């Protein structure tokens, strides 16, 4: 409070965290989307609104369209991001952005064109005196005390698995899968209409998020869970809706996160994320593979299902040579890790040259963030 | 020790030596436990 | 009540509470940074990332 | 216009027709087999070039 | 010879060519590719079939998942080379093989069992009469006219620099190098996704390849390209995609052929084309470099990017010596040169020794061919 404090802000496509330097615990966790009105208002004389923005939004479900501002982790509404931003600086911070400088992440394999936007509208409208970009994933590698490993980050958004050797990126061994946990949501929807049960709205796509986020877990083996679910009825739960009735979900358990390791369900190309660590690995030189192996760390929101470190180490281990060791690291805290890492980076003492000045950018435009940032 | 030394070096040459060692020679990397870093943590 | 302390505990959900208090029980950033030999060892890094970039 | 010849012809990609056109007015095959010295000249390489083999 | 001609076949890593010798042009040229379908047909009566193999399988991109036989210069699937063989042999062609002689080429350094296996293959169950395997850079320099010469070869597969010194390949001055056009192709896709377009399936891998055979040209300069297609837009083109969308190609035209010159871009860490042409030519003796400098010959499909030529004419002219003869030898039909050179090999009266008949397999087994061709 003495001094200015920077701002860590971690944007995905899901949730928006915001939290200040150096602190244990992001202050704001809020979902990331902007509704609007669809049903006629006649009540005058009281609280209306014509868009409702963060966890007032998803409050009042029943008379909105939620509508994400990020799409596969592009920004493709603006207006709704500054929205966005606007809500997170003033509603919940409460503090204004020009007296601080602000630190946002942002994935690895995007279009050029979005950072700067991030840049414009930053400098421009909110008045900052300076920012900087970092890649999500690099974060969590320095969250989790780890210079040197392969990480994964599975958003709601993007998928991405990135090896990083002595603390310093490697650009080419960066693979990219769009498979997230917004199309395990949309199958989870698709495959529970087989039972009976209906969602098709918006608020209906949160309640079957919710369902996932309750009652979901990964098999350790396909075949022998579902010979068990075809013997006994001891795989069924039962979940209570908003409105009073009870669904009884049963299999489809350990089908929706099985869409992760076989993408063929959903009709897509590409493998599962396992091969897919495995390739980003072969890409590397045979010398920092063996590094590479006992470094393995999982990060990001789906990446919570339970028992999903087991079936990883068992895939990854049938993929690896039987000479070579295999560690995965699961932290218990994965959700936020990346959010941690920011708030690592924000506290080094070196990290105060990384800054990009206004007035360097009032000199270079809008790309001065490619020569800027790496 | 100075011959023991000599057949080491020469054995990393990649020569057949039929020369056995009294006193073997043991390569560990070794690890320093760090607090920062986060345990593995699979069973 | 009309305090935003006592709406800030009445909005927000268990799980969120949840995971407050797990990530703020081990104090990771803390570990982290006060530990000497990790943080210089960033500092260093990040230093020849200035070196590097031009 | 029913027999195989048309056929192949509008399943051609345009790029691989125009490149038999150009390939077919140039005729390397003929004029390889035409001059003299050169052809027997190779025919005396892999002639003896057989005969150091067996 | 009089009442049959040997069929000249020439099966490169991504185009099979086929056709009778002496004549100019070879009958079928078709992708190398085999296709199965992913989805399931609910059609009674339309038919479909297993398998779709070359044209079929290319004009029905979207429901099929194309592989390759021929990976990286060695094949990995042989009983699809049975099937691709089977198409070239009875589809393409309509004639029996067991009543024509056969020609096959092959890279300059394969291992042994892969000619073993394809000389059982074609004894074994195609009855062929007479086979006769040839290298594949040889037959371009026969087709150039010429017997002494430095052959580079770059196709789908693999690229490779050989010497020939009348008629002889001298096996220690071989050079083998991993740039071949698949892996440009791949790295057009990794500089396509900068500007937002964004390709993941084997199906978009022809609409890549296809973008990438229509627009592109070699920078004489790198630097001055790049600061000249920073500061206008003339060296922007617009390419119409099936689907009706049309995409500004723009800068990296001229970025995806520079991974042959400098394969760094790609994460290799080994030299370039021209270094590698140049140690090549370092690597034999002093008395034929001076006739290996005024004579080099280009062949292969990778080979006919514009601009191709004055570049490696320059490249080539700054690690020679001193007042020193350089000439860089490049046919508008460099990558029909192999089969040309087939032809005519198979055309000459002393080249009926070099046929392998049936009882000599039946007595020797498939260890025959490398003692009978050397
Ligand atoms: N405990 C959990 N169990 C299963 N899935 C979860 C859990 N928590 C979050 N998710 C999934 O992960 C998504 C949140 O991912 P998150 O890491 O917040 O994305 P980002 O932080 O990149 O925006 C949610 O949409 C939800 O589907
Ligand atoms: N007209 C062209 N322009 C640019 N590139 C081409 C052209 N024709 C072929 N290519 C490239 O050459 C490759 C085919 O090489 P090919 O000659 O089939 O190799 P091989 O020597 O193994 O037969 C294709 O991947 C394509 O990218």
């Amino acid at each position: 409070d003495d001094d200015i404090a920077a701002l860590v802000v971690d944007n995905g496509s899901g949730m928006c965290k915001a939290g200040f330097a150096g602190d244990d615990a992001p202050r704001a966790v809020f979902p990331s989307i902007v509704g609007r009105p669809r049903h006629q208002g006649v009540m005058v004389g009281m609280g209306q609104k014509d868009s409702y923005v963060g966890d007032e939004a998803q409050s009042k479900r029943g008379i909105l369209t939620l509508k994400y501002p990020i799409e596969h982790g592009i920004v493709t509404n603006w207006d709704d991001m500054e929205k966005i931003w606007h809500h997170t600086f003033y509603n919940e911070l409460r503090v204004a952005p020009e007296e601080h400088p602000v630190l946002l992440t942002e994935a690895p394999l995007n279009p050029k064109a979005n950072r700067e936007k991030m840049t414009q509208i930053m400098f421009e409208t909110f008045n900052t005196p300076a920012m900087y970009v970092a890649i999500q994933a690099v974060l969590s590698l320095y969250a989790s005390g780890r210079t040197t490993g392969i990480v994964m980050d599975s958003g709601d958004g993007v998928t991405h698995t990135v090896p990083i050797y002595e603390g310093y990126a490697l650009p080419h061994a960066i693979l990219r899968l769009d498979l997230a946990g917004r199309d395990l949501t949309d199958y989870l929807m698709k495959i529970l209409t087989e039972r009976g049960y209906s969602f098709t709205t918006t608020a209906e796509r949160e309640i079957v998020r919710d369902i996932k986020e309750k009652l979901c877990y990964v098999a350790l083996d396909f075949e022998q869970e579902m010979a068990t679910a075809a013997s006994s009825s001891s795989l069924e739960k039962s979940y209570e809706l908003p409105d009073g009735q009870v669904i009884t979900i049963g299999n489809e358990r350990f089908r929706c996160p099985e869409a992760l390791f076989q993408p063929s369900f959903l009709g897509m190309e590409s493998c599962g994320i396992h091969e897919t660590t495995f390739n980003s690995i072969m890409k590397c030189d045979v010398d920092i593979r063996k590094d590479l192996y006992a470094n393995t760390v999982l990060s990001g929101g789906t990446t919570m299902y339970p028992g999903i470190a087991d079936r990883m180490q068992k895939e990854i281990t049938a993929l690896a040579p039987s000479t070579m060791k295999i560690k995965i690291i699961a932290p218990p805290e994965r959700k936020y890790s990346v959010w941690i890492g920011g708030s690592i980076l924000a506290s080094l003492s070196t990290f105060q040259q990384m800054w990009i000045s206004k007035q360097e950018y009032d000199e270079s435009g809008p790309s001065i963030v490619h020569r800027k940032c790496f | 020790h100075e011959f023991e030394a000599l057949m080491r070096m020469l054995d990393n040459l990649g020569y057949r030596t039929g020369y056995p060692y009294r006193y073997p020679l043991v390569q560990e990397k070794t690890k320093h436990k760090s607090e920062v870093e986060i345990p593995a943590t699979v069973t | 009540e009309e305090d935003p302390e006592y709406l800030r505990l009445r909005n927000r959900a268990a799980d969120l509470r949840q995971d407050f208090n797990l990530m703020e029980q081990k104090k990771r950033v803390t570990m982290i940074l006060q530990s000497p030999s990790f943080r210089e060892e960033l500092e260093g890094l990040i230093q020849e990332q200035m070196k590097k970039g031009n | 216009e029913n027999n195989p010849e048309y056929l192949r012809e509008r399943n051609m990609a345009p790029d691989l027709r125009q490149d038999f056109n150009m390939m077919e007015q140039k005729k390397r095959v003929s004029m390889i087999l035409q001059s003299p010295a050169f052809c027997e000249e190779l025919e005396s390489m892999i002639q003896e070039q057989f005969k150091k083999g067996k």
